[PDB]
């Protein structure tokens, strides 16, 4: 048996286990992951519909919200769920074909599959309501989505490796995932904030990725200066390098 | 004096209310050693801890004028992040003793335990023998009218059991025991009268031999059901 | 510290005091509201001026000289809380008047309602 | 407003009596 | 001696306060550094973000004291919620001595947080006086009354959450996540006067906004308050929450022992 | 304001007495 | 509007029933 | 302001002492 085949086997089994425990005993989690974008959209439109109409009179608010929200939901899930994978299977590390990175990859693939299903369903009901739901340049959208996915998975693995001890710090990162929602262009277009606050917001790679995904989605969408893809690409590459290094070095102490 | 009135104890289960105790009324004899023995899981331990006051009875109450110790070997009783010394300090501060007396108690328990370097170490890293040792030493520290043992004698190595028995026979005469053990020789060696708790009721026997004989008879009756 | 003492000293006594005050001892107070605005003849500063001047002291001197406020507000002797005790200080009289006359501002319209 | 004040006061002292009675029972729970 | 229940209550509260201070401040007292570091960091970030905006908003009050007076009470409230809610699992093994009822853990954590934030508040006013700002309240006992109302509301909410989420150890994270927008909306960083009126009544549903505004008003001289802000609404919220929390604790008193 | 200042003084002197009693109790227990 | 107020009365009656049942359970356990 | 400067210098010097003593004790 090749190492690749046993890797597929262990990933399949771990995916089955983690999909069973991610949703409820009678699949109550699927309702929550379908309803959370709905509640977010309801609150956001009912709070800023006229303001966003005044912002630019060319893009409807719900499609803008979906395109900026579903990738952020996937990124937040990848960051916040990948790091609990170590403590969920402490007792499972006794069968000599199971490694922590297998749990990491299983959780990541599930997060990706679930959010992709949610994205497809959301685009379907958005087109069903008479909105705009076809990306003009879908290949660049796929590229930016892949960059965002790799950045999120790398950060999740990095936080899983570093915070194997001190679980209080785990909680902390979830708190820091709340302001990241309110800054990275998810709610309101970034053309309305006063310009001197701009570069302090431009070190956030998720802002750049959201802006480029929206630009590749809509026809004739305007981006600001310094919203290059090179900065998120380099951030993701460096984060993945450091995460893999730290997992390799601190490998043996992730035992039972 | 020990009196029990209208005791009712249960816990909710998915298959209904598994009732353990229901309206128990009984008076215990004084100045004699009690061997409390019954069917395993039929209510021995809950009776012990309601006697120890850990769980107050939902209905009825117990009335006493003597001091009854908490179950010895209470390793889970002490909190993990504190050291053995800090747990001891907390325990004597619970009972509101004086400063110098409680200093005497912590010196006594550190002399008994003989742990040394790990005595000022938090107890999440402790092994079972060390926590059992400090539990035994702390329980022997307080002067109490009655003591509760949940079969904590036979555990441990030979030397710890030896000094445990030594300080125990130092405590007999001025104090009395309640034994909850599965070794019959302990009840024939350290008990005067024997109670038997079966199916939610307790029966007294002034003869220890009669009590253990009724125990084997009840076991044979349980094994005789087809 | 039985339950009877707690019920007597926390529920029955204060309700009894409030009942024997608000039923047989309290004095009725009639309100007379009005709604005004000041305009230039062919305005937020003038309505601030009016809002300050209504609670002023010189207006109280003029009104006490005119309509005899002090001896009117001392008439109800049954109620001891809302009546104006005779021989009180000028500052207490000013605070009593400020409590009695209530002025609210509608900033959307700049309308002064005086009750 | 006599009746509104009386009802508000009745609710307030009812809640206060309930809270202090629960506190009294809670401290009385200790029976060493 | 018979040792009346008030005496043993004092004894277990005193001992449990020692036990809980030994871990809240951390071993070797490393936590006090973060305890007085957090308001400093908050003050610095908010002042270099919004100093000119606050100066243009209301010039009668300088920014740091307006920040402190709404920051430290909210820090006390947040401590009295989050620290208090997890008071059950941290001492679950301690419930075996018959004088260790969980309400003692709740009260010990509440008094520890109260004392710590009181010393932090006194140090903050001392520093503000040392830097030449305005640091003496004009109506001190009214400020004490509003602070007491806020304290008892926070303690009641903490006890209610600790009672409710016992079988469910989760939803504590959701409590903290919901506590963050409470920081961002209660007007503890910027004056609430600049909020557009169409959002105003909904924001009045939050009692912490009322308590913060009432504590600020009794502190500064000539600080206006908005219409619809009163003491009766947060006082009633606090009283009802305290009654509900005590009643829920009385129902499930036996279930908080394992 | 005589009685008002007396009342606030009572409140503050009490609060600091409680806090310092707690801190002297824990510093007595520690050493 | 006959049907509109009936729903509000149903909701408030259910709320009052729930809270009164809970306090009655409290005073029964006492 | 001589007394003011002496007092704020004293406070900072004590703080510095506190932090360096705490780290030099906790490194052990
Ligand atoms: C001011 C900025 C925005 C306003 C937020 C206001 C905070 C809400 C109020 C507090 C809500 C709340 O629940 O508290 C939170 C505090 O908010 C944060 O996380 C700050 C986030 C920083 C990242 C932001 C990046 C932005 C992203 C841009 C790209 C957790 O902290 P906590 O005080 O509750 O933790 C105490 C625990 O009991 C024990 O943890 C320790 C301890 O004492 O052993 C250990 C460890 O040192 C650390 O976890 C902890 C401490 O020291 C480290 O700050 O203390």
């Amino acid at each position: 048996r090749s190492p690749w085949q046993i890797q597929q086997a262990v990933l399949f089994a771990l995916f089955l286990r983690e999909l069973k425990t991610r949703l409820g005993g009678r699949w109550l989690g699927v309702f929550w992951v379908l309803l959370e974008p709905v509640a977010h959209i309801a609150v956001m439109t009912t709070l800023f519909s006229l303001a966003h109409r005044a912002a630019m009179p060319s893009i409807e608010y719900p499609v803008f919200l979906i395109t900026g929200l579903i990738p952020f939901f996937m990124f937040r899930g990848l960051v916040t769920r990948l790091m609990e994978a170590i403590d969920s299977n402490r007792g499972l590390f006794a069968y000599r074909q199971v490694k922590p990175i297998d749990t990491v990859i299983a959780r990541a693939m599930l997060e990706i599959s679930l959010q992709s299903i949610v994205y497809l369903i959301a685009l379907g009901t958005l087109g069903w309501l008479g909105f705009h739901f076809l990306p003009v340049r879908a290949l660049e959208l796929a590229g930016v989505s892949a960059v965002l996915i790799m950045l999120g998975a790398s950060l999740g693995l990095f936080f899983a490796v570093v915070t194997n001890e001190i679980p209080q710090a785990r909680a902390i990162v979830r708190i820091s995932l709340l302001p990241l929602y309110f800054v990275s262009g998810v709610i309101f277009p970034v053309h309305t904030i006063p310009p001197q606050y701009l570069p302090l917001l431009q070190l956030n790679p998720v802002l750049h990725l959201i802006e480029l995904s929206r630009a590749s989605f809509f026809p004739q969408y305007r981006v600001l200066q310094g919203i290059n893809l090179a900065y998120p690409a380099g951030f993701a590459l460096l984060s993945l390098f450091l995460a893999l290094m730290l997992y390799r070095l601190r490998r043996h102490q992730l035992a039972s | 004096m020990i009196e029990l009135r209208n005791l009712t104890k249960w816990y909710p289960t998915p298959h209904g209310r598994r009732y353990v105790f229901r309206n128990l009324n009984f008076r215990f004899p004084d100045d004699v050693s009690i061997g409390l023995i019954g069917r395993n899981g039929a209510g021995k331990s809950t009776l012990m801890r309601l006697l120890g006051g850990i769980e107050a009875p939902n209905e009825g109450e117990v009335v006493t004028d003597v001091s009854i110790s908490w179950p010895v070997g209470l390793s889970g009783g002490f909190q993990g992040s504190l050291t053995a010394r800090e747990n001891v300090k907390f325990v004597c501060r619970i009972y509101g003793t004086s400063h110098e007396d409680m200093l005497r108690k912590v010196r006594f328990v550190e002399e008994f335990a003989e742990i040394g370097e790990h005595f000022d170490l938090p107890m999440k890293t402790y092994s079972s023998g060390m926590r059992s040792r400090v539990a035994f030493g702390l329980s022997m520290a307080f002067d109490f009218d009655y003591y509760l043992i949940d079969e904590a004698m036979a555990v441990g190595d030979a030397q710890f059991r030896a000094k445990s028995r030594a300080v125990f026979d130092s405590r007999v005469g001025q104090a009395n025991m309640i034994l909850v053990s599965h070794n019959m020789n302990d009840i024939k060696e350290y008990c005067d009268v024997v109670v038997l708790v079966d199916q939610g009721q307790a029966t007294l026997y002034e003869d220890v031999e009669a009590g253990i004989a009724a125990y084997q008879g009840s076991l044979k009756k349980a094994a005789a059901k087809p | 510290l039985t339950a009877k003492r707690l019920q007597w000293a926390l529920v029955y006594l204060p309700m009894l005091v409030a009942t024997v005050y608000f039923l047989v001892f309290s004095a009725d107070r009639y309100v007379s509201e009005s709604v005004i605005t000041v305009r230039q003849t062919s305005s937020r500063e003038d309505t601030c001026y009016l809002q300050t001047y209504i609670h002023s002291m010189g207006l109280l001197q003029k009104l006490d000289q005119q309509l005899k406020l002090r001896e009117h507000f001392g008439t109800p002797l049954r109620d001891p809380l809302f009546r104006l005790w005779g021989g009180t200080s000028q500052e207490w009289f000013l605070e009593y008047y400020r409590s009695r006359v209530e002025v609210l501002m509608d900033d959307i319209c700049g309308l002064l309602t005086v009750r | 407003r006599r009746w509104y004040n009386l009802a508000t006061l009745l609710v307030v002292c009812c809640l206060i009596y309930g809270v202090v009675s629960l506190v009294v029972a809670t401290i009385r729970d200790h029976q060493d």
